[PDB]
RNA sequence: CCCGCCCCUUGCCUCUCGGCGCCGGCCCGAAGCGUUUACUUUGAAAAAAU
RNA sequence: GAAACUGCGAAUGGCUCAUUAAAUCAGUUAUGGUUCCUUUGGUCGCCUACUUGGAUAACUGUGGUAAUUCUAGAGCUAAUACAUGCCGACGGCGCUGACUCCCUUUGUGUGGGAUGCGUGCAUUUAUCAGAUCAAAACCAACCCGGUCGGCGGCUUUGGUGACUCUAGAUAACCUCGGGCCGAUCGCAGCCCUCCGUGGCGGCGACGACCCAUUCGAACGUCUGCCCUAUCAACUUUCGAUGGUAGUCGCCGUGCCUACCAUGGUGACCACGGGUGACGGGGAAUCAGGGUUCGAUUCCGGAGAGGGAGCCUGAGAAACGGCUACCACAUCCAAGGAAGGCAGCAGGCGCGCAAAUUACCCACUC
């Protein structure tokens, strides 16, 4: 038999499920920002190789 | 390190009971120790020597 | 009951060793599945650490594949023909890993016809006329040429397959242990493998 | 007896650095299963009645834990044989005190009280990097926490500062020569010194030299090294003696020099 | 009885990638090892009680 | 709040030293060849849902046997026992292409497109990728800087000494009747185009899937052992050694089977026999070198009268679990029933030879 106490637990059951999905969103968002920032460094390595060839030649 | 640390603390203990002088205090003087010096430090001997008794036989009692 | 001990049997010098302990329960042995062809009968056996091992008796279907052109369809498993492990199993129609079996060969034709828009070898030209020519030519026209042209200058299909295809038989190789998995699965033969097992078959029997 | 796992632990095979006696009975506490290795643990009850002497019997410690004044890493634990180990913070909030578990120079877990400010984080070694499903990376630490989405430039034998409440590391060190290290395993224990050199072999272990600022060189296996902060710059408050480690001759000399054994 | 010198001196190079230099150019640490063992010397590594 | 269902444990401890000579065991190494209750940390949205289905115990009442912690028949009623199964959020992704639209007849350059099918993880199979070394010259089709003959500039998950690793892509498979994705419970609050509903929030408790971790477990490497030659050759289809494929098992492996090869070990002591031999940490004596002992408090192993088989469980070939034989021995209304002190005491017997049928969970766990 359903009482008010029962119904709260069923609302809280789904609130947590939704919250869990919301957290996996924000974490991956921030990680993508951070990941894409470094991959500066990737660019830098490529740049460095090109630069090295030119520099070596420079006489 | 074994010879230093051991010898120092050995000789310290021989000096602490006073069967050995600190005018000696070398490991060679350990071997100059003998039976009678121990027996002198016994309580019954020191009762007799520095307190009231009439014989050594009194002092033990 | 039946053991799997390593502490029975000799050592290198021909010496013997003797027990010191009774059989432990991490040494185990439960007799072979001996699965055949027939309707699915499965028994579930609980094993060590928990876990379930399905043992299948009387399989009839396996998911074979033709990975050259990457189609894999569910097909019936007709009979065993060659088993390199033992000869006796072939006579008694018993199925184990690395048998050579026969299949229906049906969905592969349907797949070919629909994708390359060209028929297979046929008995006669009146075979396809009532049905199987009304899906082999279609109202699309609208990729009569645009699609079909690259299917008209690729694909040969190998000879040794095609002569069998007409009979409705193809030679495939069981890959999976049925007694542990609970499933039969495999791949269909091609190339030099298919030449090899043909010769073994032809040597031994007709 | 070997039809399953054992549950008793004796006193006379107990890990020796908990400083137990032997005229109390046969058993000793036994660490229960948890994040730290059994040998490397200090069970809870040994900190609370065989060190600081709040309690006097084991039943008394159970009566403390039940009222939940104890925390470990900001969460509440309530066992009497919780297996806390190196780099955790205990927090009694009914005294306003915070402890840290760190190695003495004689290789045993000391009492190292600390500011509440320091007690909001701990130093965690990286041990494994593991790509899970759907291209997500992971860390794994010696306190066995799985922190998802680490930035990629952190490698193993590095160390990371973890915020007890939220995970999500604040800083990290990248393992190299000229970084300040503590020893955590091996026959050397609690010694502090800069890395100085490393050595690599193909399989079958490898070793890592260490040198301190008092001019002593010693070495230890790779997997007993732990980083504590940048070269000559600890990011933790260290217990007295500073990991230098004296010999016994010099240590004797100090006590008879101040002529002090009470105060 | 730690650097070097007569010919040798921790035998060589080759170099190339990531630091140190000095004024593009040049120099020297780390990388393969000295035919193999034993032997000897140092480290690492080891349950407690006794 | 007795009882009873349900959950968890009884696989720890305790005791003995019979078997056991490369076995056990000790030091050292390996799982990239594997399993793991539990803890800790992550993982937890492709005519019923205001909550689905029907029985069992205690209980009530009636009984049977010489006799048991036996059990029958009848009448009730539960669930985190037992058995079912929807909601929510799929605004996505891929492949067919009814077709349709624009410009160069076409081709091609183009843009859209209904109708369908597929579309989380776990499972099994197949296939693909898992890329970065050292530079240019012209001809054919071509982007951009830029032109009405071509010049300069691009394409790449993570990790180990090493993995057929990890993750990714594609095509399917599905354990059904035997993978997952909550019909569970206790503390304490709110807000309502508003009158107890519709909305939503805290603090817990419980359960479950996978990965990691902890506690281990199991196999494997190298080296180490008491006496005997009045024990010198032994081992093989009743597998001995190896090869190829399979079966079985948690996995590796002649562990097992088929087919095939003809090896393996030894005077550096094999093989066989003996042991008042459990192994080691140790103990007694001793100048140096040794000799003898180790049943017995720690660690490892083996076993519960002798043998064999097996249920339950994450874990047992369990014996204060079960089933049978053999050896013992008890009760009985003679029809049947029941048993295993090398657990603590205690008794008999054996002997040269060994304690109280005591008190108590306060300490230690």
């Amino acid at each position: 038999l359903v009482t008010p106490r029962v119904l709260q637990h069923k609302r809280r059951r789904i609130a947590l499920k939704k919250q869990r999905t919301k957290k996996n969103k924000e974490e991956a968002a921030e990680y993508a920002k951070l990941l894409a920032k470094r991959m500066k460094e990737a660019k830098e390595k490529r740049q460095e190789q090109i630069a090295k060839r030119r520099r070596l030649s420079s006489l | 390190p074994r010879r230093l640390f051991e010898g120092n603390a050995l000789l310290r203990r021989l000096v602490r009971i006073g069967v050995l002088d600190e005018g000696k205090m070398k490991l060679d003087y350990i071997l100059g120790l003998k039976i009678e010096d121990f027996l002198e430090r016994r309580l019954q001997t020191q009762v007799f020597k520095l307190g009231l008794a009439k014989s050594i036989h009194h002092a033990r009692v | 009951g039946i053991s799997r001990d390593n502490w029975h049997k000799r050592r290198k010098t021909g010496g013997k060793r003797k027990p010191y302990h009774k059989k432990r329960k991490y040494e185990l042995g439960r007799p072979a599945a001996n699965t055949k062809i027939g309707p699915r009968r499965i028994h579930t056996v609980g094993v060590r650490g928990g876990n379930k091992k399905y043992r299948a008796l009387r399989l009839d279907v396996g998911n074979f594949s033709w990975g050259s052109e990457c189609c894999t369809r569910k097909t019936r498993i007709i009979d065993v023909v060659y088993n390199a492990s033992n000869n006796e199993l072939v006579r008694t129609k018993t199925l184990v890993k690395n048998c050579i079996v026969l299949i229906d060969s049906t969905p592969y034709r349907q797949w070919y016809e629909s994708h390359y828009a060209l028929p297979l070898g046929r008995k006669k030209g009146a075979k396809l006329t009532p049905e199987e020519e009304e899906i082999l030519n279609k109202k699309r026209s609208k990729k009569i040429q645009k699609k079909y042209d690259e299917r008209k200058k690729n694909a040969k299909i190998s000879s040794l397959l095609e002569e069998q295809f007409q009979q409705g038989k193809l030679l495939a190789c069981i890959a999976s242990r049925p007694g542990q998995c609970g499933r039969a699965d495999g791949y269909v033969l091609e190339g030099k493998e298919l030449e090899f097992y043909l010769r073994k078959i032809k040597a031994r029997k007709g | 007896m070997a039809r399953g796992p054992k549950k008793h632990l004796k006193r006379v095979a107990a890990p020796k650095h908990w400083m137990l006696d032997k005229l109390t009975s046969v058993f000793a506490p036994r660490p229960s299963t948890g994040p730290h290795k059994l040998r490397e643990c200090l069970p809870l009850i040994i900190f609370l009645r065989n060190k600081l002497k709040y309690a006097l019997t084991g039943d008394e410690v159970k009566k403390i834990c039940m009222q939940r004044f104890i925390k470990i890493d900001g969460k509440v634990r309530a066992d009497i044989t919780y297996p806390a180990g190196f780099m955790d913070v205990i927090s009694i909030d009914k005294t306003g005190e915070n402890f840290r578990l760190i190695y003495d120079t004689k290789g045993r877990f000391a009492v190292h009280r600390i500011t509440p400010e320091e007690a909001k984080y701990k130093l965690c070694k990286v041990r494994k990097i593991f790509v899970g499903t759907k291209g997500i990376p992971h860390l794994v630490t010696h306190d066995a926490r799985t922190i998802r989405y680490p930035d990629p430039l952190i490698k193993m034998n590095d160390t990371i500062q973890i915020d007890l409440e939220t995970g999500k590391i604040t800083d990290f060190i990248k393992f190299d020569t000229g970084n300040l290290c503590m020893v955590t395993g091996g026959a050397n224990l609690g010694r502090i010194g800069v890395i100085t050199n490393r050595e690599r072999h193909p399989g079958s272990f490898d070793v890592v030299h260490v040198k301190d600022a008092n001019g002593n060189s010693f070495a230890t296996r790779l997997s007993n090294i732990f980083v504590i902060g940048k070269g000559n710059k600890p990011w933790i408050s260290l217990p007295r003696g500073k990991g230098i480690r004296l010999t016994i001759a010099e240590e004797r000399d100090k006590r008879l020099a101040a002529k002090q054994s009470s105060g």
